């Protein structure tokens, strides 16, 4: 329970680090060469790959 | 572009759906006008049926 509570409370506090645009939303991230595939598979996973 | 398409065909749907339940709100308003219409019309229709009948009332006991 602690652990899903840690997980949605990390969403939240990192949902609220993000940038809304008026029913949009803007994202901005920095991750490493070597995850960019895994990056890619998770980003194809969005609503249309928004 | 897609997600322009996306989010602004979504806004089309809910306030399509929300403005036609306000032209049922107009129907609805164009309906109580018909309402008070067809309340006027037969108001009139018993008000010159009874005032003509006392009329031919009146003209018979004279």
């Amino acid at each position: 329970l602690w652990t899903r509570a840690q997980d949605e409370v990390a969403r939240l506090k990192a949902l609220e680090e993000l940038a809304s645009g008026r029913f949009g939303f803007a994202l901005l991230g920095y991750v490493p060469v070597k995850a960019k595939p895994k990056v890619e598979e998770a980003l194809a996973r969005h609503k249309e790959s928004v | 572009s897609k997600l322009e398409a996306i989010l602004s065909q979504e806004v089309e749907a809910e306030i399509q759906a929300l403005l036609q339940e306000a032209e049922a709100k107009a129907e609805a308003v164009k309906r109580e006008a018909e309402e008070k219409a067809k309340a006027l019309l037969q108001a009139r229709e018993r008000a010159l049926e009874a005032q003509y009948r006392a009329a031919l009332r009146r003209a018979e006991s004279a």
